[PDB]
C-alpha cells in the first residue's frame, strides 16, 4: 500500500534530504513533501503465498456445487462445513483443504 | 491489451493496448486520461479493488512511471490522434477532434454510442486490465478456449442476415450511383428503375 | 461436486462391457475413444511426410 | 435472441444501482452485474436478485431461454439474451429449505395426466411444462453452477450381473 | 544518439514534398526538421515517447 | 557510502538442503562485485 | 378496471384509506406483506410549496474532489460544519471549450453559524443586513446531466412536530473533479474570479415575491392565486 | 404424491417432440430472419441523401429517398408468356425452378430546397419449405397427399434450381 | 505550500433575494435523494377528479393501457380536504411507514414499496439562482434512496410482469401482401419507354 499526494492525487515518490538525512515522499508536479514513517522502502517476494486463503467470500455457503463436510469448528463447533482446496493454482500448488463454517465462515485446516 | 516484458526480462512490466484504427500500441495510463481520468489516484481506483493487493500495484507502477509524461486530457488526445492513422498533417484542434470520434465511437461499441457516456468505458477498462494483472499473477486459469459454454451457433437467420446486409449496401451503392448520373439530366426518375 | 478426486470422478470404468457402462462412464470413454481416432488421424501424414523425406 | 431491455428495467427496479453511484472503496463487498457482456452495475445482495430472476424466468415473465449465471466465486452475476446459445432442458429439484417438497421434483403425476390428456382442469403442452415453473432450460454456462442428478433415483440415499452406481462418498450429503 | 530519419512530410515554404528529414536527439531531448531543398532548420523539444510525427505536428502549430 | 541499505532474507531450509555457507555467498558476491558493494552476513545460528 | 370510473373510484378509495399518524392502534394493525413485522412511526407524504419556485440541482464531487479526502481543505473549513451548509459556487465559462466553478465559503465560525441561523429561521419579515464576505477556496471542472422528466429525482425532508415529509424536485446533476490549472494560463485565471464575494441580506422586493408568486400558482391556487 | 418412473420422463419427451420436433430450429431461424431480420437490416441505413448548392441564385437543393416497410409475398411462379401463379416446391423440384418469394419495399423521396414511391420490387428471397412463409405450412394432411408431398417431410431445406 | 493564486481581493457587492420557508428541519440539514422507478410517479398537481375522468385515455396496445392504469392508480397525488369545522386542509394519498427493524416503506395506498439506502459523501443540494449565474446550496443529500416492491405477490410487481412480458411477445414488423402479376414488369416497361424518349430525345438533338 502506497500514499499519494493529498492535493494533487499523483503519486508520492520517496525522496532522501541531504542536509537532514531523512527519508521523504514527494510529488513531481507538485512541491508537496510529506514525512515518512517506515524506512522500507521496497519490498519483494521471491516466494509467496498470498492468495493462498484470501480468496474468501461471506456468500460461499450459498453454492451447492460444493462438498460439505461434518469438520468441527473451531469458533461456532457446528455439526456442517463446506471446504475447498486452495483457491491460487500455481503448478506447485499444495492440496490443503480450507474448511468454512456457515456461522463464523472462519477459515481453517486440518493441519 | 497486451502485458509486455517476460519473466525477469525487458525491465518494466508495461502494458501497451491496441486501438482500433491506430498504427502503434498505446499504453494504459495514456488511454485512460485520454477517456478523461488524469490524476493516478482516480486510475487505481477505477483497476483495483484492493489496495492491500500490492503485488498488483507494484505491477502498476512501470505503466504510471512510463505514462507520466502527458499529464493532461488534451495532450492525451493529441497523442492518440497524432497515430491514428489518419491523414498526414492534421492540425490540432481536427486531430483532438478525431481523437474523441475515435474513442466515443469504435472503442469497445457494443457498451455505448452516445456523447458524455464514457465512465462506462473508463470502468470497463479497469475490468479488462483487472483481469489481464489478475491471470498474469497466476491467481486464476487462464480462460478455456474450448470451453463449449463460450460458443455461439450461426443458424439459417444470421447467414441469410449477414449475406443480405452486404447485397443490400450493394443495391443501395448502385441507387446511389444512378441517381447521381441521373439527376445531370434533372429528370424525374421513376425510382422504379434505379432499382436492380 | 467441486474439488473431487475419487476414481470414479476421474474417469475409470468400474463395470465391464458385458455389465454395461453407466453414462458418465460413458461420456469418459467416449473421450477417450475420440482421443484415439484423432491420433491416428493426424499422425498417418506426419509419418506419411517422414517416410516420403527418408525415401527421396 | 431477446430483447435485453425487459432485463434492465427488473434489475433497475429490484435494487440494483448503476456505475455512476459507484466506488470501489466504498462497495468493497458488492457485486458486479453483467447483461450480455456489458458491465451496467452493482448489486449488494446478489442472492435475492438471482432469486428473483430466476424465479421469474421460471413464471414465464422473462423469456425461458435467457441465462443467468452467478459466479459466487468471483462475486459476479451474468445475464445472457444472446442468439446462438445451444441449450437443453433439465428437471427442477425443489431446494427451498422452508418447503415441505425439499429435494424433490417438483413435476408430480399430477402433470404426467394432464399432459396425456391435453388439457389442463381449470392445450397442455410442454411449453405448458416449462412455464409452470417445473422444467427449464440451461446452456454451457449456466451448467457450472448447478448440480444435476443423473436419475430420480439419485434423489434419495450382490449380484454379478448388474452394473455398479458410483458411491459419491467424497460428500457427506448434497443438495 | 541523434537519430536521422527520411520522413514524407511537405515543407511549407518551398512546397517540395518527399524532402524532409527528421534529425531527434535522445540524449538532449531535441529534433530537428530540415529541409532538403530549403535548408530551413526546425527545433523543438522531445520526451521519452516523442516520434517524427510529434516534430511534424509542433512544426505544423508552429507555422500557424 | 550511501545510505541505501540493500539486504535479502535467505530460506534457511533450501540454503540448507544446498549445503551452502552464508560465507561462501558473501565470498561470491565480493568476487563479482570487487570492493564495490559493503557487505554483512548474519551468522548462521540467527532465527533468520 | 380500464373504465374510467373504475380508475377514479380506485383513486378515491387510495385517499379514502391513508392511516392516521396519530392513530396508534391502526398503525399497529398494518402489518409488512414479507417481513410480518409491526409498524412503529407513520409520516406524511406532501410537496412543498414555497420551494417549487427555486431550481433544485444534486451536486457530487467525483473522485479525488472528495472534500472529505482534502484533509487541508477539510482542516482549513472546520472538521456537520455551517461552512459547507453556507458554502456558494459561482459558474464562470469564458468559451464553449473552457469551463469550471468557484467555490466560497466563510472561514469564520462564528460568522457562518449566525448566517446559518438567520437563513434557517426565515419565518418573518425582518432580515438582518448581514454582509457576509465570501473567500475563495478552490476551483473543480463540471458536467451536466440533465433529466428529461420533471420529477425524475426528488429529495424527502422530515417535520417531525407535524409527522409530515417534504418532497422537493431534482433538475439536474452536477459533477465536480479536481482541475490542475496550466501554468500558462494563470494570467487569465487571475482576472475571471475574485478573493472575497460580499453577500448582502435584503428583504425580496415586490416585484419578484409576485413573479415568484405567479410562478408557484401552477401548484397551489388556492393560497397564491393573483386576484 | 406418487413416485415418477422412468415412463412418465418418456411421456414428457414425447409431449417435448410433439411440439417442438427435429428441424424446429432451422425453421425457427429462418422465421424469425424473414419476419423482422429483414426490416431492420433496411433500417440500418434508412436514408440515402443528395444535396445540390445549384449556382448556374444560391438555390441548395437536398435530394432525399427513405426506405419504408418491406412487404413479402408467397412464393410465385413467372411464366414465359407472363402469366403469374402460386408455386408449389414439388413444381420447382420437378422443373429446376427456385422456390423463392419477391419481396417489395417501400421508397419515400423528398425534394428539399432552401435558397441560401410505391412498393418497388428488391429481390426474391428463397423460402425454407415448412417454414412460416411456406405454402405448406397449411393444407393439412390429405392436400399434402395431393400436392405429391411426403407428410414425413420434415422442411428445413431451400430448393434453388 | 501552495500559495494563494488569488489576491486582488476585488469583491462584488450582490444582495440575494430570499423567501421564508413554509417548513425548518429540525436537529440536522439531511434530505435523501430517491430515484423515481417506472411504476411510481408523482403528481405534484391538486388531484381534480373531474378532469381526470373526463381526460382517461383508452388504447389499443393492452400492454401500453395496463401500464398507464398501474402508473395513474400508483401515482403519488394530494387534494384539498375540507374539514368538518369548515375550514380547508392538505390531504395526501401517501404516507411513510417505519418498520421495527429501522427500514423504512414508501406507502401508497393498500401498496407498500420498501426503501433500500446507501450512505453517500460530499453529496449536497443546492437551489439554482439563474437571473445571477450562482449557485445557493440548501442541505446535504447524505443517503441514495432506491424503491423496490415488497413481495412477487403485490399487485404492482404482478401487472409489472405482466406487461413487460406480453410487451417482448408482439414482434411482426413484415407485412403480407399477394403478387398478382410479374415484379419485373414495371422495371421492362419503364426502361422500353427510357428508351423511346431516348431514340426520340437523340432524333431531337441531331435536328437541333
Ligand atoms: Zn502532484
Ligand atoms: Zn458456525
Ligand atoms: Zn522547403
Amino acid at each position: 500500500s502506497f500514499r499519494f499526494c493529498l492535493e494533487c492525487n499523483n503519486m508520492l515518490y520517496p525522496k532522501e534530504d541531504k542536509e537532514n538525512q531523512r527519508l521523504l515522499y514527494s510529488c513531481r508536479n507538485c512541491d508537496y513533501t510529506e514525512l515518512a514513517e517506515d524506512p522500507k522502502v521496497y519490498r519483494h517476494e521471491l516466494i509467496t503465498n498470498i492468495g493462498e486463503t484470501a480468496g474468501i467470500v461471506d456468500d460461499i455457503g450459498q453454492d451447492p456445487t460444493l462438498p460439505r463436510s461434518d469438520k468441527e469448528c473451531p469458533e461456532c463447533h457446528s455439526r456442517d462445513c463446506v471446504f475447498f482446496q486452495s483457491q491460487q493454482r500455481r503448478k506447485d500448488t499444495n492440496m490443503t483443504l480450507f474448511y468454512v463454517c456457515l456461522n463464523c465462515k472462519k477459515t481453517f485446516r486440518d493441519e | 491489451i497486451k502485458l509486455y516484458g517476460r519473466e525477469d526480462k525487458g525491465t518494466g512490466r508495461t502494458i501497451k493496448a491496441t486501438l482500433p484504427y491506430v498504427k502503434q500500441d498505446i499504453p494504459i495510463v495514456i488511454v485512460f486520461r485520454a477517456l478523461g481520468v488524469v490524476p493516478d489516484g482516480e486510475i487505481l481506483q477505477h483497476i483495483c479493488y484492493d489496495e492491500n493487493d500490492w503485488q498488483m500495484l507494484e505491477m502498476l507502477k512501470p505503466c504510471i512511471e512510463e505514462g507520466f509524461v502527458i499529464q493532461d486530457k488534451e495532450v492525451a488526445l493529441d497523442f492518440i490522434g497524432r497515430r491514428g492513422s489518419a491523414a498526414l498533417g492534421i492540425r490540432r484542434e481536427k486531430r483532438i477532434q478525431y481523437a474523441k470520434d475515435i474513442l466515443q465511437k469504435e472503442l469497445l461499441p457494443h457498451i455505448t454510442q452516445e456523447e458524455g457516456f464514457e465512465t462506462r468505458k473508463t470502468f470497463f477498462l479497469g475490468y479488462m486490465v483487472n483481469r489481464l494483472l489478475l491471470c498474469a499473477l497466476e491467481r486464476k486459469d487462464q480462460d478455456d478456449r474450448d470451453h463449449f459454454g463460450k460458443k455461439r451457433l450461426d443458424l439459417a437467420g444470421p447467414l441469410l442476415a449477414n449475406l443480405f446486409r452486404i447485397l443490400f449496401r450493394k443495391l443501395t451503392r448502385e441507387i446511389y450511383r444512378y441517381m447521381q448520373r441521373c439527376i445531370e439530366t434533372d429528370r424525374d426518375f421513376n425510382l422504379n428503375l434505379a432499382v436492380k | 461436486t467441486k474439488d473431487d478426486f475419487s476414481p470414479e470422478s476421474k474417469g475409470f470404468v468400474e463395470n465391464s462391457y458385458l455389465r454395461g457402462l453407466t453414462p458418465q462412464e460413458f461420456f469418459f470413454h467416449a473421450m477417450a475413444g475420440r482421443e484415439g481416432l484423432i491420433d491416428t488421424a493426424v499422425k498417418t501424414a506426419e509419418t506419411g511426410y517422414i517416410q516420403r523425406r527418408l525415401v527421396k | 435472441g431477446s430483447p435485453s431491455e425487459p432485463i434492465i428495467n427488473f434489475l433497475e427496479e429490484w435494487g440494483m444501482e448503476p456505475l455512476e453511484d459507484y466506488d470501489p472503496a466504498q462497495h468493497t463487498k458488492s457485486t458486479r452485474i453483467f447483461v450480455n457482456g456489458v458491465w451496467t452495475g452493482i448489486h449488494r445482495d446478489p442472492s435475492m436478485l438471482v432469486s428473483t430472476m430466476r424465479d421469474l424466468r421460471r413464471s414465464g415473465a422473462i423469456s425461458p431461454e435467457v441465462s443467468i449465471i452467478r459466479d459466487i466465486r468471483e462475486r459476479e452475476f451474468k445475464i445472457f439474451t444472446d442468439v446462438g446459445r445451444v441449450y437443453r432442458p433439465l428437471f427442477i429439484v425443489e431446494d427451498d429449505e422452508s418447503k415441505d417438497n425439499k429435494g424433490e421434483l417438483r413435476i408430480t403425476k399430477e402433470h404426467i395426466r394432464k399432459i396425456q390428456q391435453g388439457y389442463d382442469d381449470d392445450v397442455y403442452g410442454w411449453s405448458s411444462l416449462v412455464t409452470s415453473g417445473v422444467i427449464e432450460y440451461v446452456d454451457g454456462e449456466e451448467e457450472e453452477t448447478i448440480m444435476i442428478a443423473m436419475t430420480p433415483e439419485d434423489l434419495q440415499t450382490n449380484d454379478t450381473a448388474k452394473r455398479i452406481k458410483p458411491e459419491m462418498s467424497t460428500s457427506s450429503h448434497h443438495t | 544518439i541523434k537519430q536521422k530519419l527520411e520522413t514524407q512530410f511537405t515543407c511549407l515554404f518551398c512546397n517540395h514534398d518527399n524532402s524532409v528529414v527528421c534529425t531527434l536527439d535522445k540524449k538532449n531531448s531535441i529534433g530537428l526538421l530540415e529541409c532538403k531543398k530549403c535548408n530551413l532548420s526546425f527545433q523543438a523539444p522531445i520526451n521519452s515517447l516523442s516520434q517524427p510525427i510529434d516534430i511534424y505536428s509542433d512544426w505544423i502549430d508552429a507555422c500557424e | 557510502q550511501s545510505p541505501w541499505l540493500l539486504r535479502l532474507e535467505l530460506d534457511r531450509a533450501r540454503m540448507l538442503d544446498k549445503q551452502l555457507t552464508m560465507n561462501q555467498v558473501a565470498d561470491k558476491i565480493s568476487e563479482v562485485f570487487s570492493d564495490d558493494l559493503f557487505v554483512m552476513w548474519s551468522e548462521d545460528n540467527a532465527d533468520k | 378496471d380500464t373504465n374510467p370510473r373504475s380508475q377514479l373510484h380506485s383513486v378515491e378509495r387510495t385517499f379514502d384509506e391513508v392511516i392516521d399518524p396519530r392513530n396508534k392502534n391502526r398503525l399497529q394493525s398494518l402489518i409488512h406483506p414479507r417481513k410480518k413485522i409491526k409498524a412503529v412511526k407513520a409520516w406524511h407524504f406532501f410537496p412543498d410549496t414555497s420551494t417549487f419556485d427555486q431550481v433544485f440541482h444534486s451536486l457530487k464531487f467525483v473522485g479525488s474532489a472528495s472534500l472529505s479526502k482534502d484533509r487541508p481543505l477539510n482542516e482549513q473549513l472546520g472538521q456537520v460544519n455551517a461552512s459547507i451548509l453556507t458554502s456558494l459556487f459561482k459558474p464562470i465559462e469564458i468559451n464553449p471549450h473552457n469551463k469550471w466553478i468557484s467555490l466560497y465559503a466563510v472561514t469564520d465560525k462564528l460568522s457562518a453559524e449566525s448566517f446559518r441561523k438567520s437563513f434557517n429561521s426565515i419565518k418573518d419579515d425582518n432580515i438582518v443586513n448581514r454582509h457576509v464576505i465570501y473567500d475563495h477556496i478552490k476551483d473543480f471542472d463540471q458536467m451536466f446531466r440533465g433529466h428529461k422528466k420533471l420529477f425524475e429525482d426528488f429529495a424527502i425532508s422530515f417535520d417531525d412536530i407535524s409527522d409530515r415529509a417534504f418532497f422537493v424536485p431534482i433538475v439536474g446533476r452536477l459533477e465536480l473533479k479536481k482541475k490542475r490549472i496550466v501554468p500558462g494560463l494563470v494570467d487569465m485565471v487571475n482576472r475571471t474570479n475574485y478573493a472575497h464575494i460580499r453577500m448582502d441580506l435584503r428583504n425580496p422586493s415586490t416585484q419578484e415575491t409576485a413573479i415568484r408568486d405567479s410562478r408557484r400558482e401552477q401548484y397551489d391556487p388556492v393560497n397564491y392565486s393573483s386576484i | 404424491d406418487d413416485t415418477i418412473t422412468t415412463e412418465d420422463c418418456w411421456t414428457v419427451i414425447s409431449a417435448f417432440f410433439e411440439e417442438k420436433g427435429l428441424v424446429s430450429q432451422q425453421l425457427d431461424s429462418f422465421d424469425e430472419f424473414m419476419e423482422t431480420s429483414i426490416q431492420d437490416l433496411v433500417w440500418e441505413e434508412p436514408r440515402l441523401i443528395l444535396d445540390q448548392p445549384a449556382q448556374h441564385d444560391n438555390i441548395n437543393k437536398r435530394y432525399e429517398i427513405r426506405f419504408g416497410k418491406i412487404y413479402l409475398s408467397r412464393p410465385t411462379m413467372t411464366e414465359a408468356d407472363g402469366t403469374t401463379h402460386a408455386m408449389f416446391p414439388q413444381e420447382a423440384r420437378l422443373r429446376n425452378l427456385t422456390y423463392s418469394s419477391p419481396v417489395y419495399l417501400d421508397m419515400e423521396k423528398s425534394m428539399f430546397t432552401s435558397i441560401d414511391g410505391n412498393k418497388v420490387h428488391i429481390g426474391k428471397v428463397p423460402i425454407m419449405l415448412r417454414s412460416k412463409f411456406c405454402s405448406l405450412r397449411t393444407l393439412d394432411e390429405v392436400d399434402l397427399y395431393k400436392m405429391k408431398e411426403c407428410p414425413y417431410d420434415m422442411g428445413g431445406y431451400f430448393v434453388i434450381n | 505550500h501552495t500559495k494563494s493564486v488569488y489576491d486582488n481581493g476585488e469583491t462584488l457587492d450582490i444582495s440575494l433575494p430570499i423567501h421564508p420557508k413554509s417548513h425548518i428541519p429540525q436537529g440536522k440539514q439531511d434530505r435523501w435523494v430517491v430515484k423515481l422507478p417506472d411504476f411510481l410517479d408523482i403528481n405534484a398537481e391538486p388531484f381534480d377528479p373531474r378532469p381526470f375522468e373526463m381526460n382517461v385515455k383508452t388504447h389499443e396496445d393492452k400492454n401500453q393501457e395496463l401500464l398507464d392504469k398501474l402508473i395513474a392508480v400508483n401515482t403519488v397525488r394530494w387534494r384539498y380536504a375540507k374539514s368538518e369545522t369548515g375550514g380547508i386542509f392538505k390531504e395526501t394519498n401517501s404516507q411513510i411507514i417505519q418498520w421495527e427493524d429501522g427500514t423504512y416503506s414508501l406507502r401508497v395506498g393498500s401498496e407498500i414499496f420498501d426503501m433500500f439506502t446507501t450512505n453517500t459523501d460530499d453529496n449536497y443540494l443546492v437551489s439554482e439562482h439563474n437571473e445571477e449565474g450562482i449557485l445557493m446550496t440548501e442541505s446535504t443529500l447524505s443517503k441514495s434512496v432506491k424503491l423496490v416492491p415488497a413481495s412477487f405477490q403485490s399487485t404492482t410487481h404482478q401487472k409489472l410482469a405482466k406487461a413487460l412480458s406480453a410487451k417482448q411477445k408482439k414482434e411482426s414488423y413484415a407485412r403480407s401482401v399477394v403478387t398478382k402479376e410479374d415484379p419485373e414488369e414495371r422495371q421492362r416497361r419503364l426502361e422500353s419507354q427510357e428508351n423511346e424518349r431516348y431514340r426520340l430525345e437523340r432524333r431531337r438533338k441531331q435536328a437541333e
